[PDB]
RNA sequence: GGGGGGAUGUCCGGGUCGCCCUGGGCACCUCUCCCGGCAGCCUUCGCGGGCAGCCGUAGUCCCGGUUCAUACGUCGCCG
């Protein structure tokens, strides 16, 4: 899908990009892909990020094979930090709630416990 | 160590090492970043360790091992500190049933 | 440059000279045979002798005894003997704090050491056991004399500065002495821009002598004291610290970090050093047994006496007048009552060589605290006179609130807020009234429910603000504050406030020629006694 | 061998007393020999090491002149090259080395150096 | 007062709710061990000894 | 109805703390107080106060008398000089101005 | 002034007793600095002194000693009332000094207080904008707390005010510690309302998305948490739950994932800082190693350009010379290199365009 | 193994709790075990816990199924609260690193990335 | 850093088409004043104040490309 990326970031289309990342291939995609193409990918990525918080689990894979290939091609082209910079702007939000965010999971992973146990229970009488 | 974080001077400590011994801390720091007693002055040191040593390590493919090594105890090491606070709700929050 | 320097004669006459300069560069130059390089338009070529060892200044350079000796003194702690026959150089390394002045006897037999942290020992020479000793208050002082090494821009530049209120107390069963918080010597311990006291030294008001001194926090007399990039090495300090209502138990608090400019490799994202250095603190609850000697023993060191998922900077902490318990409030929210019980794991008593028990403290009873916060708090704690209730202002700024709380349950008996304008700074409980001060100053009844004392203090700056503090006497029912009149320099001048606790006048103003340091309430009799930063200590009484 | 020099005049007064009036470090390796010579409005002391560099010490004005390192390297450049062959080479004690540089500058105007 | 030259003691670390205590280390401390066989695998009824 | 002591300690000050004739004696300066102790047992024999009353006015130099001992010379900031004998007070009230722009220092 | 304040107490009873709410209602006006026109400011009142208000709030409400009395409206209809609304002092140390007398008595004071009153303030104003201005200014605790958000679930389980209060609520009972709310919920609340309230933060959490894809928090986090223990095992005697905390392991491995990709390109974005500075000052021909190719070295390192000063010993500053400047920048230099001189800067103009192998 | 849990911690083993703890029927075993040798057990797995540092993966679940299980024994049989008391203290100390321990992770799973990715350029070179 | 200018090189509408310009992109040298630090001198006990100030970047006759570190008192065996 390496020409596929190729064309549709420098198009800037959307449903291109949609039908591309909808899916090891994707390796081999950011292997071949180009620089400053990746770079305006990484800006409408923070962007889907940025508009949806719903799935992390691809696209952050994605982004991270990206910093993984051509990482060192936002080194070579470097006047676009502010693209850098609103992903560090980004990804700061995606913290926020960890700060306490533990505080509900223990509470909960309690009521789960004797959830599954009075259930556990429950076959048993 | 926690005397020459003390006085600081971890940094000139650490700077004038070679390969050998930087493998030989860095096992070390591996070794020890999963007691909780100590674990501030391991990752502290890793930490200037990483800052200071992380360049050669494309000439050097013995030490990324144990770069990635240092790196593998730790991806470990998170789970644990998650899986505590996982229970560490639940011994806490049978406490407020009690009353 | 030059930081001193000593003549040397050369003899019913005066045949030559050869005068000693020493200067802040670390360097000890001599001249050797000044009268007829200069008594002779042109003379011939001159050079003094170059003797280097020191880092910092040398404070003190004298010509010894016979003159076969040059003897130095210094910041590093460390009086050199010069051989100046040979090249060697042989010397008294471990001194309390920097050699700040020393003179030859008028035989070769004594030397005279002002220690730079204001005392004096007489040694004979070549025995260096102190043949006599006389130490002051050795608290930190707005010194005259700006510095000796202050001359040549070192990297951490000495400033002298006042940044608290001098930590200490006065003993029940001992009205005669008061311990005191300090550091190697006031030098070293306002250098590097922080406060470095790990040091108590216990003092006598009656003959203000010294008595002794001892350690809290790790402390390093045997070693360097720089670290090699030029600065001085800070020490951890211990902010608050109190005295048993019995005389026997005695809790310090240490609070300590690396330094920013350390820090350095640690930022990840917004992450700055003050963040950093403010996440490695480390904070020291230790517990101590007093010795009627004037001696400190350890039973308990707790290693995070308020925890979150850091640990968490304690504001203070206060002693129950009846009975052996300690109390503590800390960034977390709670406050923790701490009390003697003894080390028994399993019915087995675990005994010093004596015989005794090896006693220990633990956190008896654990309150949080209720909180409050319309759209970084502090805290300050106080017993009342008769015990049994516990009195916690809790600290989010200007909306604030004080808790009263019971001894025998953990039960809130009471809650007040809305008594701050600001950031509170203290709280103290006279019989039946809460005195505080944040920006204003507050005595509020509470039984009364009911403010009868309010007085806006004059805008200053927050040096000053933090220099303010307070204190009741308990015997007489009557309480006191202590201020600067207004960035703080050498002459400031202070006034302090003599107040009774049922009107509003002030029972005695007095403004003093400096900033007067710290406050102190004599248990046994009724008065003060206040120390003043140009280092000096005078008692107030009634009657 | 500390890498130090160290200079000395006598203690004024009483007999032969010397004194070491002050030392530097001037050399980066130790200083094996040196040896004096001060005539026809020329006072100096050369400090020859083993690092290879021969300094040339102010003997009559010291602590009052500053020294001077002499180049480590032969006066006669010990370098050549043919420039139509672009073959730069040089020699010492028995092997002779040359290197070719195939290539131009304008050319590279990295990874290929 | 010429304070001595002391090495940096080592530290006292926090200990968990499970020291092996003194007594406990006594009985350990019954170090030496000898495990001397019985005639032909006979049971050991009883051992004791005088006052 | 409360009163104010006298103040009393001190800091010592960065001049020369001098010894006596005879080593028996140890006359030390704090700002604003020269007191001399007996050398064997360690121990204060007087404590004399120097009233300073000119915000950051300081003891500035003070030495024995190089003509007759048991003498001190004393000078301030200003130019005011003691001339006291220790193993007794006579002089504290009685300085003299030196009428200075500003007095920096001083030997005998 | 005591005998002044007594003395205007007594004129107020003197305007109470003739009824004359307006002409007192005026005298609260002045005291506070009928019109009663409004500063738009929660923030922004002038200080007034505590006596007024415990004064003005004995007058406004009402006690019954049967062993337990009841706070009740003496005045429901009341400026003065909506100023202690927006004036925040309606706390329960306020009407503590107010009814000392009465309830010095009284136990489970501040219960009892917090459970009355903001059912009172809500039967005042059904519209309850009166409530979320309470709730927004006054400091408040967890029973008054728990009982206005189960106001709120009253009033919904002029549509944006209460939703409002609901975040507003949420904010407060988060910065609240664990133990008091835990106990207050567990006094005040039924499981069934406990339920009502989990679908409402479920519905906040999936509304935020968290779930709900790309392409296509602390605060409710202290909150959740706290309520459903407050409930606890009696209350439950299934598949709801079930994927609850399907959703939930969802929401907290994004979390999970999101540090682990904060972490990496705060890196990334540090390093392209100090490199844009780099590659600035190597185009200004400052002469450093600057990376060339696409790809990451390992040590992100940017060689960073000499300060002009130096720490001697023992800590002292001075200048760097020109000379050991040019010490150091020999030691810059790499191994092989091109110098491309040019004629301006043969001429004194213009400066050197090098090129340093790949180190 | 329930009546092997039973008989080792009522008697207080060491080496039968190590048989039985190097391995479901864990489950099950925590469903027939009792309830005071259970907060005994807790006590010791504590112990464990505080002494080696090494695995979590069986015990925490354990402890979770303890908690299932017989949670509301340690209800029922409430003044061994100091027994729960230290876990929280054990608890607390694992959770100690966590509050900068990412700050490790994230630029050693960049140098990760790299060294996979330039691995990734080794074969293909 | 900002605010600004004068000048360098550049594309896209372009313009009678040339001087370049406006609209977008700009990177530089130069000038400007406010940022941070430094030093002197007069002032005043001090605090402060005034004065004309440099430097925030690069490569030298040589050459600071230096100077610089903490005592003895007593060793060993085993408990």
């Amino acid at each position: 899908l390496g020409t596929v990326l190729n064309q549709a970031l420098r198009t800037d289309d959307s449903d291109l990009l949609e039908s591309c990342l909808q899916t090891l291939i994707i390796q081999n995609t950011i292997n071949r892909m180009d620089s400053s193409l990746a770079g305006t990918l990484l800006s409408k990525l923070a962007a889907r990020m940025h508009r949806r918080p719903g799935r992390a689990f691809g696209l952050m894979r994605w982004i991270q094979w990206t910093l993984v290939a051509h990482g060192g091609a936002l080194v070579t082209q470097p006047d676009l930090i502010n693209r850098l910079t609103e992903l560090s702007r980004v990804l700061e939000e995606r913290s926020r709630g960890l700060s306490s965010l533990l505080a509900l999971k223990g509470k909960l992973d309690m009521l789960d416990a004797q959830l599954k146990y009075r259930k556990a229970l429950k076959m048993a009488g | 160590l926690t005397a020459l974080r003390h006085r600081s001077a971890l940094r000139e400590a650490l700077q004038g090492r070679d390969e050998l011994s930087v493998i030989n801390i860095l096992r070390w720091a591996g070794k020890y970043v999963a007691d909780p007693r100590y674990r501030s002055i391991c990752v502290d040191v890793a930490f200037h360790l990483i800052d200071l040593y992380a360049e050669h390590v494309g000439g050097s493919a013995e030490l990324a091992t144990q770069f990635q090594q240092l790196l593998a105890k730790v991806n470990r090491e998170v789970e644990k500190a998650e899986l505590a606070i996982v229970t560490g709700g639940m011994v806490e929050s049978l406490m407020m049933s009690v009353e | 440059i030059i930081s001193t320097f000593d003549i040397r004669p050369i003899i019913a006459e005066l045949q030559d000279i050869d005068v000693a300069v020493g200067g802040a560069r670390g360097a000890i130059y001599v001249y050797s045979n000044l009268l007829a390089h200069l008594h002779t338009l042109r003379v011939g070529t001159i050079q003094p002798r170059k003797y280097h060892w020191h880092r910092r200044a040398v404070h003190s350079v004298k010509w010894s005894g016979d003159g076969n000796y040059l003897i130095s003194g210094g910041y590093e702690t460390v009086l050199v003997l010069w051989q100046l026959d040979t090249g060697r150089v042989d010397f008294l390394p471990h001194l309390s704090a920097a050699i700040e002045n020393i003179v030859v006897s008028p035989k070769g037999s004594a030397y005279a050491l002002h220690l730079d942290d204001n005392s004096a020992m007489v040694l004979s020479t070549a025995e260096m056991k102190p043949s006599m000793y006389v130490s002051g208050i050795q608290s930190l002082v707005l010194g005259d004399r700006p510095s000796k090494d202050a001359l040549v821009r070192r990297v951490w530049r000495p400033i002298d500065e006042i940044a608290s209120p001098l930590v200490a107390t006065i003993s029940p069963q001992n009205p005669s002495h008061m311990f005191l918080c300090v550091g190697n010597g006031q030098q070293a311990t306002v250098g590097g821009g922080a406060t470095s006291t790990p040091l108590v030294q216990v003092f006598d008001i009656s003959s203000f002598q010294g008595v002794a001194k001892q350690a809290i926090a790790r402390t390093n007399p045997t070693d360097v004291n720089i670290t090699s990039e030029g600065v001085p090495i800070i020490e951890p300090t211990a902010t608050k610290l109190a005295f048993s209502h019995d005389g026997k138990w005695l809790a310090s608090i240490d609070e300590w970090q690396p330094p920013e400019r350390d820090t350095e490799a640690y930022l990840t994202g917004s992450k700055t050093q003050s963040d950093a250095c403010k996440e490695r603190r480390e904070i020291y609850l230790k517990f101590w047994e007093v010795g009627a000697d004037q001696s400190l023993e350890l039973v308990t060191r707790i290693n995070d006496a308020h925890y979150t998922k850091q640990t968490e900077s304690i504001f203070d902490l206060a002693s129950d007048p009846t009975s052996a318990r300690f109390a503590t409030i800390g960034n977390d929210g709670m406050v923790r009552f701490w009390s003697p019980k003894l080390r028994k794991r399993d019915g087995l008593m675990a005994t010093r060589p004596d015989g005794q028990p090896l006693r220990s403290w633990s956190c008896s009873r654990v309150v949080p605290l209720p909180v409050h916060e319309r759209q970084p708090y502090s805290g300050a704690i106080t017993f009342s006179e008769d015990g049994s209730i516990l009195f916690a202002a809790f600290g989010p700024p200007s909306g604030a609130l004080v808790v009263a709380i019971d001894t025998q349950t953990g039960t809130v008996r009471d809650v007040v807020s809305g008594m701050f304008k600001g950031d509170i700074r203290a709280m103290k409980s006279l019989s039946s009234c809460l005195i505080m001060l944040s920006d204003d100053l507050v005595v509020y009844d509470i039984v009364s429910d009911e403010m009868l004392a309010s007085y806006t203090l004059k805008e200053t700056s927050e040096a000053a603000k933090k220099l303010t503090q307070l204190a009741v006497n308990h015997q007489s029912r009557s309480f006191a504050l202590a201020a600067p009149i207004p960035k703080l320099k050498r002459g400031t001048k202070s006034e302090l406030l003599i107040f009774n606790i049922e009107d509003e006048e002030p029972k005695l103003v007095k403004t003093f020629s400096q900033v007067i340091i710290s406050v102190c309430a004599v248990p046994s009799s009724s008065g003060f006694v206040v120390v003043d930063s140009a280092a000096q200590v005078w008692s107030i009484t009634e009657g | 061998m500390d890498r130090r020099t160290a200079v000395y005049e006598p203690m004024a007064g009483q007999s032969g007393r010397w004194s070491k009036v002050f030392h530097r470090r001037y050399h980066q390796h130790d200083v094996k020999a040196m040896a004096s010579f001060e005539g026809k409005g020329m006072s100096v002391v050369v400090s020859g090491g083993s690092d290879a560099s021969p300094i040339v010490l102010p003997l009559r004005a010291l602590g009052k002149e500053f020294h001077r390192t002499l180049p480590h390297l032969p006066q006669h450049p010990t370098v050549l090259s043919a420039p139509k062959a672009r073959y730069i080479l040089s020699w010492w004690e028995n092997e002779i080395r040359i290197w070719h540089l195939l290539n131009s500058a304008q050319q590279f105007l990295p990874l290929n150096l | 007062m010429a304070a001595e030259v002391v090495p940096l003691p080592q530290l006292k670390l926090p200990s968990g709710p499970s020291p092996i205590t003194a007594e406990q280390r006594y009985w350990r401390s019954f170090k030496k061990q000898k495990s001397h066989t019985s005639t032909a695998n006979w049971p050991i009824s009883h051992i004791s000894f005088p006052a | 109805s409360w009163k104010v002591s006298k103040p009393m300690g001190g800091r010592m000050s960065d001049i020369d703390p001098i010894f006596s004739q005879d080593e028996r004696h140890l006359i030390i300066t704090y700002n604003t107080s020269i007191q001399v102790y007996s050398t064997e047992d360690s121990l204060l024999v007087r404590r004399i106060a120097l009233p300073l009353t000119p915000s950051a006015t300081h003891i500035v130099s003070s030495a024995l008398s190089k003509s007759n001992p048991d003498y001190l010379w004393v000078a301030c900031s200003d130019g005011r000089i003691w001339h006291i004998n220790w193993t007794s007070g006579e002089g504290v009230d009685t300085p003299s101005t030196i009428d200075t722009k500003k007095l920096l220092d001083m030997a005998v | 002034s005591w005998s002044e304040w007594q003395n205007k107490a007594m004129q107020a009873d003197e305007l109470l007793q003739n009824n004359d709410i307006q002409s007192w209602e005026e005298l609260m006006a002045e005291v506070f600095k009928p019109e009663w026109e409004w500063p738009s400011s929660r923030s922004d009142y002038a200080r007034v002194d505590r006596r007024w208000v415990v004064y003005a709030i004995n007058k406004v409400f009402g006690w019954e000693g049967q062993n337990t009395g009841r706070l009740t409206c003496r005045l429901p209809e009341s400026s003065v009332l909506i100023y202690l609304v927006d004036a925040g002092h309606l706390s329960t140390s306020n009407v503590k000094s107010a009814f000392k007398d009465d309830v010095r008595e009284v136990d489970k004071v501040e219960e009892l207080i917090g459970e009355q009153l903001p059912i009172i303030l809500a039967e005042v104003d059904p519209t309850m904008e009166l409530l979320v201005g309470y709730l927004s200014g006054t400091q408040l605790g967890s029973s008054e707390l728990v009982s206005s958000i189960k106001l709120l679930l009253c009033s919904l389980g002029l549509d944006e005010h209460r939703t409002r209060g609901l975040g507003i609520a949420f904010s407060k009972l988060a910065a609240c510690p664990a133990a008091e709310t835990v106990k207050s919920l567990r006094r005040l609340f039924k499981p069934d309302e406990v339920l009502v309230l989990l679908n409402v933060l479920r519905a906040e959490l999936i509304k935020d998305g968290w779930t709900t894809r790309y392409l296509d928090i602390q605060l409710i986090a202290d909150l959740m948490s706290r309520c459903i223990d407050a409930v606890g095992l009696s209350g439950w005697m299934a598949n709801f739950f079930s994927q609850f905390q399907a959703e939930i392991s969802v929401a907290l491995e994004g979390v999970m994932e999101a540090v682990r990709l904060k972490g990496v390109i705060a890196e990334a974005a540090n390093y392209a800082k100090r490199a844009r500075r780099a590659l600035a000052d190597s185009a200004k021909g400052k002469a450093m190693t600057v990376h060339m190719s696409a790809e990451l070295p390992l040590g992100l390192k940017t060689d960073n350009k000499i300060s002009t000063e130096r720490v001697r010993s023992g800590g002292e500053i001075v200048a760097r010379s020109s000379r050991q400047i040019g010490h150091f920048i020999s030691k810059r230099r790499g191994i092989y290199s091109i110098h491309r001189i040019s004629e301006e800067m043969l001429l004194g103009a213009a400066g050197p365009t090098v090129v340093q192998e790949a180190r």
